[PDB]
RNA sequence: UGCCUGGCGGCCGUAGCGCGGUGGUCCCACCUGACCCCAUGCCGAACUCAGAAGUGAAACGCCGUAGCGCCGAUGGUAGUGUGGGGUCUCCCCAUGCGAGAGUAGGGAACUGCCAGGCA
RNA sequence: UCCUCCUAAAGAGUAACGGAGGAGCACGAAGGUUGGCUAAUCCUGGUCGGACAUCAGGAGGUUAGUGCAAUGGCAUAAGCC
RNA sequence: GGUUCUCCCCGAAAGCUAUUUAGGUAGCGCCUCGUGAAUUCAUCUCCGGGGGUAGAGCACUGUUUCGGCCGAUGCAAACUGCGAAUACCGGAGAAUGUUAUCACGGGAGACACACGGCGGGUGCUAACGUCCGUCGUGAAGAGGGAAACAACCCAGACCGCCAGCUAAGGUCCCAAAGUCAUGGUUAAGUGGGAAACGAUGUGGGAAGGCGUCGGCCUGCGCGGAAGA
């Protein structure tokens, strides 16, 4: 399906273990990180999860 | 009788719920008969000012939106519990 | 409360034999007529069922129900049983007396050769 | 005017419990033993054979009952 | 293949509670007596022996009564995970998940197999 | 030394001489199995009995009980001839 | 108390079960290296789960009150005819993660943690008092902001360049940036000290009164309001 890119926008110093495990299936290492990553239900849930330090190129 | 206006729901949720409280909005529901039920938005103002007389329980309420006629009753309504103000009504057709 | 103290007495063996899970051979008695049916371990189906009512084995009976009739219909359901390939169904009593109609007609089940 | 027990569930639904596993260890019964399922001396429910776990709603009082089906 | 009756399973209040009518064709029901197989913690109470000789009393199958009871929406309400803010004891903001009760609606259930009477 | 519900934020666990007592017994029958039975509670009738020393017609179906302080589930009673 | 040369990689804890024990003894939990093994494990989506916590209700166990224990209205830690979010177990799944998962062996290290956010107990529901379950920092994390300050906010420092951008915080100078605009509030330096009472101080808002006289709510100041 259509592909999207995902930006860091905000660190994970303080997050939880959970976001950090998002965060690590996301790929993105450092601030300002941006990924290529496939449309599905599971990545739009993750990107949920996470969207209070991600962006995405809709 | 009296002319209503109201606007056609759009989005649904607690959210939507909570922009229409602090716009000055609220939903209101109106159901009854094999018809799917409706979501529509009133003004909280007008409805205030609707609900002063006395006749409002009595009155078969007219509601026009996008130049449909609908005729409903008033089912149910919601009132806060210390605050004076409306934020849903659930209402029958006839 | 006959009916009902005699179904809940019943469904001791009932619930009992569908641990085991096996083909369960069950008895109604009436004076007017006697059942027999034979019933799968899921309890839905019935492999073979007699009755004293049918003229088929009631035109040798003088009544319907009798030790007579209930010998007849045993040996009926046995001989059936032979021809199907049962293998050894159990047996419930329905919450009845294994004394009188009863144990004649399970007596004349067994005559036949079963080993239940 | 001491040590606490380990009560609770342990394999829930789903679970591929084999032949003697204890399902669920609660005081009394909570649950009833339904197919290929035994109940203890202590109220304990325990599996007979291999097969999935499932729990289930029957009866006129509405009864929890513990089953277990081939997989 | 249609109506009625009994049994074997699922469903377990959309199957239940209260009221009126109908059911003896078949089936089911009251069992009279039992000194005989059987027995009463007294009682043939239940069970076992002979049916239409006596009837549908009570029980139970069906129709209606939506009176009581149940489920049941969309919607809203209370709450909460995550990041932030405030007057930080508590509340709000963007987003996700979403109470109970009640309203619309339903139903006096439905379904699979076997035996019998009327067609 | 050990149990009984909470605080203990719907898996388990999770505090301070925490809030609470009980057991350190008993039945060798209060164990096993077959048949049948299974209320409590309240109204109405009995010489007194009125509900309360016993019996039968009802309201109601697991509110009595299950050896124990307390606890859960229990009418298929896990009770009772 | 001391334990002396340098470099590279990896990288914890101050917790859990017993003690004639409370400073210790055993193991588990946490770390490193070597070998072996499954899409093993983490994240997210869907499916099957017991929930009995929040919310609600008095049908279940109790409680105050109403007409004279009967019926009802509200309430609950040893209350649920109902019932969340959230946590956890299993099955399937696109994708990432240097296998981050598990098994064995050698080596250890530690065994008075502090503070803060989230929901509670205790405490006089006075205390920057006390103990818990989870997450973050420090312990072992440099750097920027608030005046210094560790429990506050952003942000994990391989080295170097007289390069740009940005997170929190700011744009009158000290000290780098708006003496920028839009519609307002304040007359008190309130800002820059703190809650409970009252008020002919003021801007705004929904309703009164037979041209008329007054009531209610909201934002900012005042006497209580005091640190050597």
């Amino acid at each position: 399906a259509k592909t999207i890119k995902i930006t860091q926008t905000r660190s994970a110093i303080g997050r939880l273990p959970k976001h950090k495990a998002t965060l690590l299936g996301l790929g993105l290492r450092r601030i300002g990180h941006t990924v290529e990553r496939e449309d599905t239900p599971a990545i739009r849930g993750m990107i949920n999860a996470v969207s209070f330090m991600v962006k995405v190129e809709e | 009788m009296f002319t209503i206006n109201a606007e056609v729901r759009k989005e649904q949720g607690k959210g939507a719920s909570r922009r229409l409280r602090a716009a000055n909005k609220f939903p209101a529901i109106i159901y009854g008969g094999k018809e799917a039920p409706l979501a529509i938005e009133l003004d909280h103002d007008k409805v205030m000012n609707m609900q002063a007389k006395a006749e409002f329980y009595s009155e078969v309420l007219t509601i026009v939106v996008d130049g449909k006629e609908i005729k409903v009753k008033a089912q149910d309504v919601q009132r806060h519990p210390y605050k004076p103000k409306l934020q849903h009504i659930d209402f029958v057709r006839a | 409360d006959k009916k009902s103290a005699r179904i809940r007495r019943a469904t001791r063996a009932r619930r009992k034999l569908q641990e085991l899970g096996a083909t369960r051979l069950v008895v109604h008695r009436t004076p007017r007529h006697i059942y027999a049916q034979v019933i799968a371990p899921n309890g839905s189906e019935v492999l073979v069922a007699a009755s004293t009512v049918e003229k088929a084995i009631a035109e040798q009976l003088k009544y319907t129900g009798n030790k007579d009739a209930a010998a007849a219909v045993g040996k009926a359901v046995a001989e059936r049983a032979l021809e199907k390939g049962i293998k050894d169904v159990s047996f419930d009593r329905s919450g009845f007396q294994y004394h009188g109609r009863v144990q004649a007609l399970a007596d004349a089940a067994r005559e036949a050769g079963l080993q239940f | 005017t001491s040590e606490a027990k380990r009560l609770g569930v342990k394999r829930f639904g789903g679970e591929s419990v084999l032949a003697g596993s204890i399902i669920v260890r609660q005081r009394g019964t909570k649950f009833h033993a339904g197919a290929n399922v035994g109940c203890g001396r202590d109220h304990t429910l325990f599996a007979k054979a291999d097969g999935k776990v499932k729990f289930e709603v029957k009866g006129p009082k509405n009864r929890k009952f513990i089953s277990i089906e081939a997989e």
